[PDB]
């Protein structure tokens, strides 16, 4: 709740947000590779 | 797999929703 | 303008990138279903 | 239920929300 | 310390903002050669 | 841009923020 504790937070959450956009890349060469 | 790839997707996601309460 | 008024704009842009993210997740799923 | 149209602009709404908050 | 982590994640999601709209195109490009 | 030249600049912002989250 301090504003070191919510600057951890916002970096964990972009952390996981890396993660999901990665696996929405693999997703899109997947169907790229299907399609083309 | 997709399957893989889709349970991936809802574990990163609530995993998220968690860190933004 | 300031750690306090820097750290709320980062949570802002952070949660509506998610909105974004939610978003692409939902698009590909459209097309894989479409496709497979 | 979406529509790939209004798919389109809801991305754009929070792209530019995004820049604004940025810029 | 937190002056030099703010600008860190500044910049992470800066970048992340352009992978995003990379995708976005990506989607649009599929989209439009299905339909 | 074609799809080579998407993947290469996925992968460039890739490295980009992987390493700031160094």
């Amino acid at each position: 709740s301090g504003i070191v504790q919510q600057q951890n937070n916002l970096l964990r959450a972009i952390k996981a947000q890396q993660h999901l956009l990665q696996r929405t890349v693999w997703g899109i060469k997947q169907l790229q590779a299907r399609i083309l | 797999t997709w399957e893989e790839w889709e349970k991936k997707i809802e574990e990163y996601t609530k995993k998220i929703e968690e860190i933004l309460k």
